[PDB]
């Protein structure tokens, strides 16, 4: 589980900042989608559950 | 040449191991009714050739990374390099290649659908080369017939060949996958007939041309004729040509080539079958020694072996309007004439001409080849593409229309639903009459064209 | 133990003071993306639970 | 391959109306070594 | 999610002296009442978590199992916040968790319920809310709380300074 974890928190630190994708910056709208699409949010949802 | 230019027609190759020796698949699409695009067999061309028409891929530009952002924030024969973005057009249809932003699977492996868009506005049909294993660098110059990678800018992923459940799709996903751009054709010389033109076979003067039975014919629509008049505005006078050779399949014509004739609007190759004559055959009996033709002035001219393969473009010597030739059998070596068996009185035809091939036919038989427009060639490749498609429909229809379900609602195979609302839609905004807000002389130029397409619609069914 | 060891180091070059730096997250994911080996067995693809 | 940075540097800086001080600097300072190279290719050549 | 996360502390984690030994849900606290307080989505209706809220103020008024003050500034800041959003949708859940407050008027921990009973009827004023049982308690609690200002222990001026209710809404 630590390193799933890990993982997950890392992956959630890359995310871009709030601004930068109400600004345009289609970069940033594009790794939002990769991670997006790398875990689903029912993945998260049952794992707080 | 032989250095990948700009404004080319390629074609993506693909090398499969699932088989058991190699597999060579070249990416291909439909255009209109289905958007996805799908990797075509190529080896196995000895006896099932291989649909060529919506194969071939024409480069647009090859911008650099830095240009093509700029442009892309702007918005609203350059040697091509590594590292750099291009895009890529269908031949047949007038959409990009792209790729989409939708994925079925069943594993996601953070992969997306590889398909063709309407237009070329976006970041999604765009595709950065990249080289392939340590013989070539970055900045480089790129060679025809060398392996190299595609990216996409949109999604970052490679064009791949999955090797799932499924039988050999193709998506775009992080697996590195080699492709190759075989470069069909390229700068061409003006009125020369090359390999891959939709064209039309007149004979003599210019009121016969070589064409097939019409629809709602007593046969299966396999026998040739001659038939002239209105005939030669139809569909049924567009014949293509394929050569063997799959890498340049876009040279200019050389006398003695051997060369495949085939119908489009059909999609039958014409062939002898030793059994009822000179006609056409479907593609899967279509070897190379019942379907192959050629093109030669000077008919007896004590004919020699052929020989001395062209690796390029090659020079032109078949030019359209005077080309009187005549058309022979490689495999056999019997030419072709018309038949004319019998005068009847009561023959119910204007000529009624069947096609035959003897081994030495009569006189005044030679053609000269004339070339249709592109709007002509692309409305036959969708009515045939649309006939086999509601084909199918209907025969998917009638298969259950007799025996109610009661249980076990898929009798056999499932209908196209999708596919049918997506062609008809498509059909729809094909034939949408022009604006009235438009100038009066374009206004009426649109009006014909659209007349023009309806007819030609028509007169091949599209409407029983 | 290993997997966690290197996703430690990680979360200090794309997250600091609370912010995230665009271009290191950015190649981070970049590469992270490009070897799905280093997600663990279970987010690789065909197979995972 | 001194060309192609300038051209990408070009590229980068079409859409901004003025080059501000840190984008001229670096452009003399590649102008420099883009002369020094062309003066070196023409000694080369001089002196048939 | 906040269905999910609301039963997690059970009894304010078991504030009562047991183990003292897994104060990681304390820990978890700080980072999951940030996001809650991210967001006012609980406005409207349909709103069943009344003993999630009263979890939430024992768990702010009862920090006997590893107290850290830093985290309880956290947790004063979700309960100010929660107040401040949502209200007037029941009355138990209210004075419930005023009921230490109406009864023990001098203890050092009821600041965050004078604040959040005072801050509650400027915002509403009345309006747009209905009086009940409820609003009938709220003079024999001011006279309570006033009661216990001046009788004993004098309150020095920091407090008395916090101390001054509105005491407004008379009939």
């Amino acid at each position: 589980m630590s390193f799933y974890a890990a993982l997950i928190d890392l992956l959630g630190r890359c995310a871009p900042e709030m601004h930068l994708i109400q600004a345009g910056k289609g970069e940033a709208l594009r790794i939002r989608a990769i991670l997006r699409s790398l875990v689903p949010l029912d993945d998260l949802v049952g794992i707080i559950s | 040449v032989q250095f990948l230019r700009t404004d080319d027609e390629v074609v993506l190759q693909c090398s499969a191991t699932v088989l058991k020796e190699q597999l060579k698949l070249c990416l291909a699409a439909e255009g209109f009714g289905n958007r996805l695009c799908f990797l075509e067999p190529t080896s196995n061309a000895q006896n099932v050739p291989p649909d060529l028409a919506i194969c071939c891929f024409t480069l647009e530009q090859s911008l650099s990374v830095r240009a093509l952002q700029e442009m892309l924030a702007n918005t609203v024969h350059r040697t091509l390099l590594y590292g750099h973005a291009i895009l890529l057009r269908h031949a047949h249809s007038r959409m990009y290649l792209s790729c989409l932003t939708t994925s079925r699977s069943m594993t996601d492996k953070l992969a997306f659908d590889v398909g063709l868009q309407e237009d070329a506005t976006g970041e999604a049909c765009w595709w950065t080369m990249h080289p392939a294993s340590k013989q070539r660098s970055e900045g480089e110059k790129v060679r025809v017939g060398d392996d190299l990678i595609l990216v996409s800018v949109s999604s970052e992923r490679y064009l791949h060949l999955s090797t799932a459940s499924g039988e050999l799709q193709v998506d775009a996903s992080f697996m590195q996958t080699l492709w190759n751009m075989n470069p069909i054709c390229s700068c061409c010389e003006e009125g020369y007939v090359t390999g891959g033109h939709v064209l039309r076979l007149f004979h003599g003067h210019m009121d016969e041309c070589l064409t097939i039975s019409a629809a709602d014919s007593d046969d299966q629509r396999r026998l040739v004729y001659y038939e002239g008049g209105a005939v030669c505005t139809h569909a049924r006078s567009l014949w293509r040509l394929e050569p063997l050779r799959i890498s340049w399949s876009g040279s200019h014509l050389r006398w003695g080539q051997p060369l495949r004739i085939r119908h489009v609007t059909t999609g039958r190759y014409l062939a002898l079958t030793e059994d009822q004559g000179l006609v056409v055959v479907d593609a899967c009996k279509a070897h190379t020694k019942a379907t192959s033709f050629c093109f030669r002035v000077s008919k007896e001219k004590l004919d020699t072996a052929p020989k001395r393969d062209v690796e390029g473009m090659g020079p032109p010597e078949i030019k359209y309007g005077e080309s009187l030739c005549f058309v022979q059998h490689v495999a056999s070596g019997l030419w072709l004439t018309y038949a004319a068996p019998d005068p009847k009185a009561l023959r119910l035809g204007v000529l009624k001409k069947k096609a035959i091939l003897h081994q030495e036919g009569h006189m005044d038989d030679a053609l000269f080849l004339t070339r249709c427009q592109q709007e002509e060639s692309q409305a036959a490749r969708m009515i045939h593409s649309t006939a086999g498609l509601y084909n199918q429909f209907i025969k998917g229809l009638d298969s259950f229309s007799g025996k109610p379900r009661g249980s076990g609602p898929p009798a056999g195979p499932a209908l196209p639903i999708e596919a049918v609302i997506l062609s008809l839609q498509d059909l729809i905004g094909y034939f949408e009459p022009p604006s009235e807000e438009l100038q009066h002389e374009e206004k009426q130029s649109k009006l014909r064209s659209l007349r023009n397409r309806q007819s030609l619609f028509q007169e091949e069914g599209m409407l029983s | 133990c290993g997997g966690e060891r290197y996703l430690d180091f990680l979360r200090f070059a794309v997250f600091v003071n609370g912010e995230s730096v665009e271009e290191n997250a950015n190649v981070v994911v970049r590469l992270l993306i490009r070897k799905p080996e280093c997600f663990g067995p279970a987010l690789r693809g065909e197979g995972g639970s | 391959r001194l060309q192609e940075s300038i051209s990408d540097f070009y590229w980068y800086y079409s859409g901004k109306d003025v080059i501000e001080e840190q984008g001229k600097r670096n452009f003399s300072k590649a102008m420099s070594v883009a002369k020094q190279v062309f003066n070196s290719l023409t000694e080369y050549i001089q002196g048939p | 999610h906040v269905l999910d996360v609301g039963f997690l502390p059970d009894m304010r984690a078991a504030a009562s002296l047991d183990t003292a030994t897994f104060s990681t849900t304390e820990m978890a606290l700080a980072l999951n009442r940030y996001l809650c307080l991210a967001v006012l989505p609980l406005i409207t209706k349909c709103a069943p978590l009344f003993a999630g809220t009263e979890h939430r103020a024992i768990m702010v008024d009862s920090m006997l199992h590893t107290v850290y003050r830093l985290s309880r500034g956290r947790s004063l800041t979700k309960a100010q916040r929660d107040v401040i959003e949502d209200c007037l949708m029941a009355l138990c859940r209210y004075i419930r968790p005023s009921m230490l407050q109406h009864l023990l008027r001098r203890l050092v921990f009821d600041v965050p319920i004078l604040n959040e009973f005072a801050k509650m009827p400027l915002k509403l004023l009345t309006n747009h809310y209905e009086r009940c049982w409820k609003y009938y308690c709220l003079p024999t609690g001011w006279a309570n709380f006033g009661v216990t200002s001046e009788e004993e222990l004098h309150l020095t001026r920091k407090l008395f300074w916090g101390i001054f209710d509105s005491l407004a809404h008379k009939k």
